[PDB]
């Protein structure tokens, strides 16, 4: 639903094997609250998992096992921005791919263990 | 309060290098990223480096293996290594970070490229 902090992804598409993709999310509204943002992915029939994170004033990093080094995480903390670079794409990485802020240590899943989510990208990767 | 002060910069040959240093102060350095910012004439002011308190460096795609940006914790000083100047980056460059609520910006020195 709503929500104090607006998030939008947007960059997504249909690539092929190898292909690179870079993702984008505009965080709006009190972005001065952010403390720390992710991306997360929605394999299908799955459940939404995580992928990178990023602390907002730290900017340190991390990857979910899967990335194996090809994904890179990054934000903006003054254009209010958090960004995935996406190398080597294989079909496995085909998903929707959610943008989150600010995780939340009570919730009973993933969803609910981050105040504030985007409306998710799809990502298509063949060959 | 926290102050980031900038130095160096100025004129400079396109193909030249420059080095502009940030010295911070009241803020607790080591635990902060800091970032170069710019403002090129009738362009909205822009990301060009930014360094976390890990060490991982992201660049701009306009200066990637032309600038380097460094840190010395001991220091509170962080570095940008201008190299292969050209007139794109003729801009006001800012230095960076956000302790809290507030952003934290240097006074801006200039970065003036001609031939």
């Amino acid at each position: 639903g709503p929500s104090q902090v607006q998030l939008q992804e947007s960059g997504g598409g249909l690539v092929q094997a190898g292909d690179s993709l870079r993702l984008s999310c505009a965080a709006s509204g009190r972005t001065w609250s952010i403390y720390g943002m992710g991306w997360f992915r929605q394999a299908p029939g799955k459940e939404r998992e995580f992928v990178a994170g990023i602390t907002w004033r730290g900017g340190n990093t991390h990857y979910a096992d899967f990335v194996k080094g090809r994904f890179t995480i990054s934000r903006d903390n003054v254009k209010n921005t958090v960004y995935l670079q996406m190398n080597s794409l294989k079909p496995e990485d085909t998903a929707v791919y959610y943008c989150a802020a600010n995780p939340n240590p009570s919730g009973s899943s993933v969803y609910r263990r981050n105040d504030y989510w985007g409306q998710g990208t799809q990502v298509t990767v063949s060959s | 309060q926290g102050q980031l002060v900038e130095s160096g910069g100025g004129l400079v040959q396109a193909g030249g290098s420059l080095r502009l240093s940030c010295a911070a102060s009241g803020i607790i350095f080591r635990e902060l990223g800091i970032d170069w910012y710019r403002q090129a004439p009738g362009k909205q002011r822009e990301l060009v480096a930014s360094i976390a308190s890990a060490g991982m460096t992201n660049y701009a795609d306009s200066v990637k293996g032309r600038f380097t940006i460094s840190r010395d914790n001991a220091k509170n000083t962080v570095y940008l290594q201008m190299n292969s100047l050209k007139p794109e980056d003729t801009a006001v460059y800012y230095c960076h970070t956000l302790p809290r609520f507030s952003h934290l910006w240097g006074q801006g020195t200039r970065v003036t490229v001609s031939s």
